[PDB]
C-alpha cells in the first residue's frame, strides 16, 4: 500500500495485450488487434514449461504443452490438496473416529482443484 | 527429509554462486556423463523454477526410469526428494504416442528437473510407488485418463471418472462430450445412462491464419 | 452477324420472381437485392424486423426514420455517434460531396444521416 | 538445354528454379512464402503494392520480389533488418487511410490486411489526420462495393482485363484520389463476375447475397463438386447446422483451375424454398402426406399392375450414378426396357467412350494451336472452360467457329453456320482447311447442341471426315472432344442407361406408357410423359415434375449426399455431404433399394459400397475416383458400324448448328427457385 | 497349448466363481439364472477370440477385471445389469428369424435417413 | 406496498444510490431520459404473463424454426 507506483499496469506488447477502449475506436492498428486478440487469440510459440505459485495451500502448478496454436495442446493442473489428500491412509493411523474430521479439516483441502 | 530452518536471522539470498552455477549450467552435462546409459536425450529450456534461468528435460527408456530416479534422488549433487507430478501427453502421430511426464524438486539446492518416458498403448511402464509415495495416485489418475498401465503397482484403479466408466478421456480421438448421457426415469424409479443428445450441438470455431507462422 | 440476345423474352418462375428481396433507399439504390439467411422461412417471414420483435411496436428503424438530416460544412464528416469519442463507435468518415437534404450519406455504424452544400451545389 | 535451371540463394540456402522465375518464386521454392497484395498466380505482374520488398546482396534498395527477375547466383535475404523496416512501414502507409470498419466489414476473420497486419506490421499507430472518404459504386446484384476499404492493388482491373475479357473496370483520377470503378453506371455483365470478389484481398468487393450473413470462423466447409453443368468444378461449401451459407471455388488445375461461374456460385439459395420434405400419394382430395411404407405400396403397385411394356423411365440432370444404376436395374428386372434421359439424345450409341468424351482433356487442350469449334457457344455452357479457351487465346491458339455467331469475349473466325459449310470446310472450298492442315496440334470441339439434332449422326459422319483429312488424330495426339452441359449424361452413357431396341421400335410407331417413373426430372418433353398416365417422382424440389406426379418420394440434394458425377473429360468426381438430409427425405439409391424390396424383386447390393461396386463391375473406370483413363480409339471402324444410322434420318444441310442453352440462369429446379438469378435476370432486363 | 497362457479361461473360471454372489447381491434370483448369466459372460469373451497380441489379451483381462470389481461393490445396480448386459444379449438372440420378411436394410430405411448409434 | 414489497420496483435512477453504488439520485442529479424508456413495475415470474420464448406454447403463435419452405401442391 505504501510502494504502489504510477505507470502502467498492462504490458505495452499490442500483439499479445488488447489496446485499451479509446484507442481502439480511433486508430486502425488498434481495431485489428482487437479484432484478432478476441476471436484467435496470440499465437504462443512452440514449447513445454512447468510453473508454481505458493498458493494458500501449498504449491499450486500449470505444466503447459504448446505446439504452436491459439489453444493449450495439454494443460494438466498440479494440485496441492490431491496430494494432502493421499496422506489420509497414513495419518489417520492409530487416531480414532472424532479425529478424522480434524485430519481433514487440517489438510485444507477444496475438492473443486482435487477434482479437475 | 531437508530444508531444515536453520538461519534464525533473515536470508536476502537464494542458492550459493558455486551450487547454482552448477545447476543452472552444467548438470545436463552431469547428467549424462555420469550415467549415459539411463539417457537418451536431452533439453535444456525454460526452467521451471523461475523466469531467469534454464533447466534441463531428461529422456529416458522405460527399463531404467526407477535406476534413474532412484539415482537422481539419492545422489549427493542431484537431491531430488519432490515428486510434484506425474503426467502424460498424447501425440497421435507418433508410433509410441504417450509422452509420461515426471516433474521433480530439490530442496537441497532449489532445483527442478522434467523427466520423460514415451510409450505406446500398450507397453506397461514400472511404477515410482517404491521411490516416492505420492506416485500412487497420479499414476490411478494417468491410468485412468490415458489408458496407460503401470506394472507392480499395488493397485492400479480409476479414481476420478464415473464408476462404468469405460474409455480415456484425455486422448485425442475421445469427443469433448463423450458417448452418453444421464438422466432421471420416473418409469424405472433410476437414474439411467442414455445416448447422447444435445438441445444445442456445440460450434466449433476455426480461427486460425492462413498467413500465421507458429503453428508446427 | 453476332445478333443482340432479348433478355425480355427469358421467362421467369412468377413465384420466384415476385420474392426478391429488396431495399428501399436507405444506404443502397432503392431496389436492389437484399442479403437474407434461411431464418423465419418455416413460419414465413420475409421481413427483417418481424423475425425477432412481435407486436405492434415501434422498431428500431421507425426510430432512426424519424431524425432529419444533419447540415454539415465541408466534403468529409467524422461520425462518433456520442459526444464523447470513447462512448461511441469506431470513428466512421462519411464523403459528402454530391449530396443534399433529399440524399443525404448515412453512417454505417448509427444510421444517422449528413449533407453539405459545399461541393458547389 | 543450358541449364535450363539456374541456382539462386534464398537465405544462404541453394535452390534450383526454372528460368524466367522472379524472385518471389525462388523464395517460394526455398519454402518461404513472401507477403503480398497485388501479385496473383493468374494475373499479370503489377508491382504496386511494394509488400513483396526482399533484399539482394549488391543492391543498395529494396527489390520488389513478385517483378524482378531471378538471375544466376543470386543471393536473396528476407529477414534482415531493413526487410522488417520495410514491411512495417508499407503496412503503416497501408492503413493510414483505411476505414475504421473491421466490425461491419465481411472480411473480417478471412482478411489478408488484418492477418498481414498482424504478423508484419506493427501493433500501433502515429496518424491522427482525417483519412479519404469515398462513395460506393453500384455494380449490379452480385458484387457489393464499400469502396472506403480500397487499396488500389488493381487485381479487379486485370481480371475484367484479362480473364472475363470484359475489360469494364478502371482506375479514374491521380494521386491519393485514385478510384476504382466504371466512370458511369453500369452493371458488371460478365458471368464469371462472382470471382472477382475472391480475387479482392479486402472487403472493397464482398458478395452481395452473402452480405451481413455470416462470418467465416463459423463454417464447415466440405469440399464437393460442381452439378449446375458438365464441367464438374471443384467447390468448398460452407454450412452452419442444416443451412449452407455460401459456396466457394478451390484449386483443380485439370478441371477449373480457381475459378467458378456465378450460377455455380448463387444458385444455393434455391435449396432454401420448394423443398421436398415428405413423402405423398395422391388421394381423391389430391396429393396428401402418408408414410413411406405407404408411398413405397403405391408406387410398387403401381410398377407391378402396369405390363413391363408401359413403364418408362426418365433420368434427370442432377442424378448420381448410383440412383441412376438402381432405377435401370429395377425397370430392367421387371421386364422393361424404355429408359430416357432429360439432357436428350437418348438414343445416341454408346460404345466407345472416346466418341461423346474429350479426348485431349481440359488442360491437354492448352497444347493446341488452332481449334476448331463445331455448333457450340461455350461461354453459356461452360464459362469457366470459356476463361480456359481465352486464356489459350492470350498465348497464340487461333479459334474458328462452325454455328451461330455469339460473343465469346475473343476474336475468332466465323467460318460458317450450318452443316453445309461442314461439308464445304471438308471438301476444300474454306482457307480455313489449309489452316487446320499445316497445324501442328489442331482441335475439334462439338458441343452439346450437335447431339441433340435429329441428324446427327451425318454431321457426326461429316466431322470424321474433316477430322481424317486435317490430321486431327494422329500419333502422339488426339484432337477430338466432345463436350457437355448436363451433369449426369456422362455416367448415364458410361453404365448403358439407353432404351433397348423393342422400345425404340414402340416409341417410334407411337406406343404410350401408362406409368412414369421421373428420377429428378423437371424439364421433360410432352411426347414422354403422356396426360393420364401414373407418374411416380423422385427428387427434392418441388417443380413440374411434382405438380403432376401421383407419388412423391423426397430424395437428396447434391449438397446432402456423396454421389459419383463423370464431367465431359471422362473423369469420375464426387460429391459430399456438406449438410445432412432434410425433414423426412432419403438417399436416392436407398429409395429405390427399398422399392426394388416392396416390388418383389430386391437388388443385390444393400450399402454404398456395394452400388459403387455394381458400377464398377458395369464398367471398371468408375472405381478411379479422381482420374481419367485415355479412351480407346478405333479409326474409322465406328463410323462404319453405324453407317446405317447415317443412310436412315438424312443430313439437314440448312438448319444452323446451334446451342440449345436458351437460359443460362435458369438450367434446372435448383436455379429456377433461386431468387437471386431471378434478380440476374431482371437485372438485364431492366437495362433497356 | 492354450494361446498366451490360457489367460482367457482362467478369468472366465474367476468370473464363474464370483457370479453366485452376483446374483444374490444384485437380487436377480427370479430374473435370470447362473446357467444363462455363464453364457453371457461366454458371449463376452468371444467377441474378442482373434486377438493375435498377448498385450492386448492383458490389457482386456484387467478392464474385465476392473468391471467385475465395480458390479461386486454395488458401484452398478441391477438395472445397470438390465439395460448393459443381457438384454443387449436377448435383442441379439430374440431378432433372430423375425415374423415378418422385411431385409435388415428395409427396416433401417423405414426407420430414419440414418443409422443408430450407440444402444 | 406493504402487502406484496419486492426491490424489483425500484427505479434505476434509485438502484444506484440505494445499493452504494453511486451517490446520484433525482434529487441532486438530472438524469437523461431516454425516449424509450420502460419505468419499472413487479416482476411478472410465477403467473402467466411472465416471459417466454418464441417457440413456447404460451405464445401467440408458436415457431416452427426451420430454415427452408416446404413445397405444399
Ligand atoms: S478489409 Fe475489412 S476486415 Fe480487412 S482490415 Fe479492412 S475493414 Fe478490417
Ligand atoms: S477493389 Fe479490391 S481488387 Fe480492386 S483495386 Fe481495390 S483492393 Fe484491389
Ligand atoms: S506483391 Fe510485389 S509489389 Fe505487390
Amino acid at each position: 500500500l505504501n510502494e504502489m507506483p504510477d505507470g502502467l499496469y498492462k504490458s505495452p506488447d499490442g500483439k499479445v495485450c488488447p489496446p485499451s477502449r479509446s484507442t481502439m475506436k480511433q486508430s486502425m492498428e488498434a481495431l485489428i488487434h482487437h479484432f484478432k486478440l478476441y476471436t484467435e487469440g496470440f499465437h504462443v510459440p512452440a514449447g513445454e514449461t512447468y510453473r508454481a505459485v505458493e498458493a494458500p495451500k501449498g504449491e499450486f502448478g500449470v505444466y503447459l504443452v504448446s505446439r504452436g496454436g491459439n489453444r493449450p495442446y495439454r494443460c494438466k493442473i498440479r494440485s496441492p490438496g490431491y496430494a494432502h489428500l493421499q496422506m489420509t491412509d497414513v495419518i489417520s493411523r492409530g487416531a480414532m473416529l472424532a479425529d478424522v474430521v480434524t485430519i481433514i479439516g487440517t489438510l485444507d483441502v477444496v475438492f473443486g482443484e482435487i477434482d479437475r | 527429509g531437508y530444508a531444515y530452518a536453520r538461519k534464525t536471522t533473515d536470508k536476502d539470498y537464494i542458492a550459493s554462486e558455486h551450487m547454482q552455477a552448477f545447476g543452472n549450467t552444467q548438470l545436463t552435462d552431469y547428467i549424462i556423463k555420469t550415467v549415459p546409459k539411463f539417457v537418451k536425450m536431452a533439453v535444456t529450456g525454460p526452467a521451471q523454477s523461475s523466469v531467469l534461468y534454464q533447466e534441463p528435460t531428461i529422456y529416458t527408456t522405460p527399463e531404467s526410469l526407477v535406476p534413474l530416479m532412484v539415482f537422481l534422488r539419492d545422489h549427493t549433487n542431484t537431491q531430488f526428494k519432490c515428486l510434484l507430478d506425474v503426467t502424460a501427453v498424447d501425440f497421435p502421430e507418433r508410433a509410441a504416442r504417450f509422452e509420461v511426464v515426471y516433474h521433480l524438486l530439490s530442496p537441497r539446492w532449489n532445483n527442478r528437473i522434467r523427466v520423460k518416458v514415451c510409450v505406446d498403448e500398450v507397453t506397461a511402464v514400472p511404477t515410482l510407488c517404491k521411490v516416492f509415495n505420492t506416485a500412487n495416485w497420479f499414476e490411478r489418475e494417468t491410468w485412468d485418463m490415458f489408458g496407460v498401465f503401470f506394472s507392480g503397482h499395488p493397485d492400479l484403479r480409476r479414481i476420478l471418472t464415473d464408476y462404468g466408466f469405460t474409455g480415456h478421456p484425455l486422448r485425442k480421438d475421445f469427443p469433448m462430450t463423450g458417448y452418453q448421457e444421464v438422466r432421471y426415469d420416473y418409469g424405472k424409479k433410476r437414474v439411467v445412462s442414455e445416448p447422447l443428445e444435445l438441445t444445442q450441438e456445440f460450434r466449433y470455431f476455426d480461427f486460425n491464419s492462413p498467413w500465421e507462422t507458429l503453428n508446427r | 452477324v453476332v445478333p443482340t440476345f432479348d433478355w425480355k423474352k427469358v421467362p421467369v418462375p412468377s413465384t420466384t420472381a415476385k420474392d426478391i428481396p429488396v431495399t428501399v433507399k436507405g444506404a443502397t439504390p432503392a431496389g436492389d437485392l437484399r442479403a437474407t439467411s434461411g431464418l423465419g422461412l418455416g413460419d414465413g417471414i420475409k421481413n427483417h424486423t418481424d423475425k425477432w420483435l412481435d407486436g405492434d411496436k415501434k422498431s428500431p428503424m421507425e426510430y432512426i426514420n424519424e431524425v432529419a438530416p444533419i447540415k454539415v460544412k465541408g466534403l468529409v464528416v467524422a461520425s462518433y455517434g456520442s459526444d464523447d469519442p470513447a462512448l461511441g463507435c469506431p470513428v466512421e468518415y462519411i464523403n459528402l460531396k454530391g449530396t443534399s437534404l433529399e440524399n443525404p450519406a448515412v453512417c454505417k455504424y448509427t444510421g444517422n444521416r449528413y449533407y453539405s452544400d459545399d461541393w458547389k451545389g | 538445354p543450358p541449364s535450363d535451371h539456374l541456382e539462386v540463394f534464398v537465405n544462404e540456402q541453394p535452390v534450383k528454379i526454372p528460368k524466367g522465375s522472379s524472385v518471389l518464386q525462388a523464395c517460394d521454392a526455398a519454402g518461404i512464402d513472401i507477403p503480398r497484395f497485388c501479385y496473383h498466380q493468374r494475373l499479370s505482374i503489377a508491382g504496386n503494392c511494394r509488400m513483396c520488398l526482399v533484399e539482394v546482396e549488391k543492391v543498395p534498395k529494396p527489390v520488389a520480389s513478385c517483378a524482378m527477375p531471378a538471375g544466376p547466383g543470386m543471393k536473396i535475404k528476407t529477414e534482415t533488418p531493413m526487410v522488417k523496416k520495410a514491411r512495417e512501414g508499407v503496412m503503416e502507409f497501408l492503413l493510414i487511410n483505411h476505414p475504421l470498419d473491421c466490425p461491419i466489414c465481411d472480411q473480417g476473420g478471412e482478411c489478408d490486411l488484418q492477418d498481414q497486419a498482424m504478423i508484419f506490421g506493427s501493433d500501433r499507430s502515429r496518424f491522427v489526420e482525417a483519412k479519404r472518404a469515398v462513395e460506393d459504386k453500384n455494380l449490379g446484384p452480385l458484387v457489393k462495393t464499400v469502396m472506403t476499404r480500397c487499396i488500389q492493388c488493381t487485381r479487379c482491373v486485370r481480371f475484367a482485363s484479362e480473364v472475363a475479357g470484359t475489360a469494364e473496370l478502371g482506375v479514374t483520377g491521380r494521386g491519393r484520389d485514385s478510384e476504382i470503378g466504371t466512370y458511369v453506371e453500369k452493371l458488371m455483365g460478365s458471368e464469371l463476375s462472382g470471382n472477382v470478389v475472391d480475387l479482392c484481398p479486402v472487403g472493397a468487393l464482398t458478395s452481395k447475397p452473402y452480405a451481413f450473413t455470416a462470418r467465416s470462423w463459423e463454417l464447415k466447409g466440405t469440399e464437393s463438386i460442381d452439378v449446375s453443368d458438365g464441367l464438374g468444378a471443384n467447390i468448398r461449401v460452407d454450412a452452419r447446422g442444416t443451412e449452407v451459407m455460401r459456396i466457394l471455388p478451390r484449386l483443380n488445375e485439370a478441371v477449373n483451375e480457381e475459378w467458378l461461374s456465378d450460377k455455380g456460385r448463387y444458385q444455393y439459395d434455391g435449396l432454401k424454398h420448394q423443398r421436398l420434405d415428405k413423402p405423398m400419394v395422391k388421394g381423391p382430395k389430391g396429393l396428401q402426406v402418408a408414410t413411406w411404407q405407404d408411398a413405397l405400396g403405391a408406387a410398387a403397385a403401381a410398377l407391378t399392375s402396369a405390363a413391363p411394356g408401359e413403364v418408362r423411365g426418365i433420368a434427370g440432370k442432377l442424378a448420381d450414378a448410383e440412383s441412376m444404376v438402381a432405377l435401370m436395374d429395377l425397370l430392367r428386372g421387371l421386364g422393361a426396357g424404355d429408359l430416357a434421359h432429360e439432357g436428350g439424345f437418348s438414343d445416341m450409341p454408346a460404345d466407345v467412350r472416346s466418341t461423346y468424351t474429350a479426348n485431349t482433356t481440359v488442360q491437354g487442350l492448352e497444347q493446341s494451336d488452332l481449334v476448331l469449334l463445331v455448333g457450340t457457344n461455350p461461354r453459356w455452357e461452360s464459362p469457366v472452360f470459356n476463361a480456359r479457351l481465352r486464356k489459350m487465346f492470350l498465348d497464340g491458339t487461333q479459334v474458328g467457329l462452325v454455328g451461330a455467331p455469339v460473343d465469346l469475349t475473343y476474336k475468332y473466325e466465323h467460318v460458317g453456320s450450318d452443316p453445309a459449310a461442314l461439308a464445304a470446310l471438308a471438301a476444300g472450298q474454306h482457307p480455313f482447311l489449309e489452316r487446320l492442315k499445316k497445324a501442328a496440334r489442331p482441335a475439334v470441339v462439338v458441343g452439346p447442341g450437335v447431339l441433340r439434332r435429329a441428324d446427327r449422326e451425318a454431321v457426326m459422319k461429316a466431322v470424321h471426315e474433316l477430322c481424317g483429312k486435317a490430321g486431327v488424330v494422329k500419333e502422339g495426339w488426339n484432337g477430338f472432344n466432345v463436350i457437355h452441359d448436363t451433369a449426369s449424361r456422362v455416367a448415364a452413357l458410361d453404365m448403358g442407361f439407353g432404351p433397348s431396341a423393342a422400345a425404340r421400335a414402340r416409341r417410334a410407331q407411337g406406343a404410350q406408357p401408362k406409368v412414369v417413373y421421373l428420377l429428378g426430372s423437371d424439364d421433360y418433353s410432352e411426347e414422354d410423359v403422356p396426360e393420364g398416365a401414373f407418374v411416380i417422382y423422385q427428387g427434392h424440389h418441388g417443380d413440374r415434375g411434382a405438380s403432376r406426379a401421383n407419388v412423391v418420394l423426397p430424395g437428396a440434394a447434391y449438397t446432402e449426399k456423396s454421389g459419383l458425377y463423370v464431367n465431359f473429360e471422362g473423369r469420375v468426381q464426387q460429391t459430399r455431404a456438406a449438410v445432412p438430409l432434410v425433414g423426412d427425405a432419403r438417399e436416392d439409391w436407398a429409395i429405390l433399394r427399398a422399392l426394388s424390396e416392396v416390388v418383389g424383386k430386391r437388388l443385390p447390393y444393400d450399402s454404398h459400397a456395394a452400388v459403387r461396386a455394381r458400377l464398377a463391375g458395369i464398367a471398371p473406370h468408375f472405381a478411379n475416383i479422381d482420374a481419367v483413363q485415355t479412351p480407346v480409339w478405333l479409326n474409322g471402324e465406328y463410323v462404319k458400324g453405324v453407317e446405317a444410322l447415317a443412310k436412315a434420318a438424312p443430313l439437314q444441310p440448312s438448319a444452323p448448328l446451334t446451342s440449345t442453352i436458351s437460359n443460362f440462369y435458369m438450367t434446372d429446379a435448383i436455379s429456377r427457385a433461386s431468387r437471386t438469378m431471378a434478380k440476374c435476370i431482371q437485372a438485364r432486363q431492366q437495362t433497356k | 497349448k492354450r494361446l498366451f497362457g490360457g489367460a482367457a479361461r482362467h478369468f472366465y473360471f474367476e468370473i464363474c466363481r464370483c457370479l453366485p454372489f452376483i446374483q444374490r447381491l444384485h437380487k436377480m434370483e427370479e430374473m435370470v439364472s447362473l446357467k444363462e448369466l455363464r453364457a453371457i459372460v461366454k458371449e463376452k469373451f468371444k467377441e474378442y477370440k482373434d486377438v493375435k497380441d498377448g498385450r492386448v489379451v492383458d490389457l482386456l483381462i484387467f478392464k474385465g477385471r476392473e468391471e467385475i470389481e465395480t458390479y461386486l461393490l454395488m458401484h452398478k445396480q441391477r438395472h445397470h445389469v438390465v439395460t448393459e448386459v443381457v438384454e443387449p444379449y436377448y435383442a441379439k438372440q430374440r431378432a433372430v428369424k423375425k415374423v415378418t420378411t422385411n431385409s435388415p436394410f428395409l427396416d433401417s430405411f423405414l426407420s430414419s435417413g440414418y443409422a443408430a448409434i450407440g444402444v | 406496498d406493504k402487502f406484496d414489497y419486492n426491490p424489483t420496483t425500484i427505479p434505476p435512477e434509485w438502484h444506484g444510490w440505494l445499493n452504494y453504488i453511486n451517490d446520484y439520485n433525482p434529487t441532486n442529479t438530472q438524469f437523461k431520459q431516454p425516449t424509450y424508456q420502460i419505468e419499472a413495475s413487479m416482476t411478472k415470474t410465477g403467473t402467466q404473463t411472465c416471459y417466454n420464448p418464441k417457440g413456447s406454447w404460451f405464445s401467440a403463435k408458436p415457431r416452427n424454426w426451420r430454415k427452408y419452405e416446404s413445397w405444399t401442391p
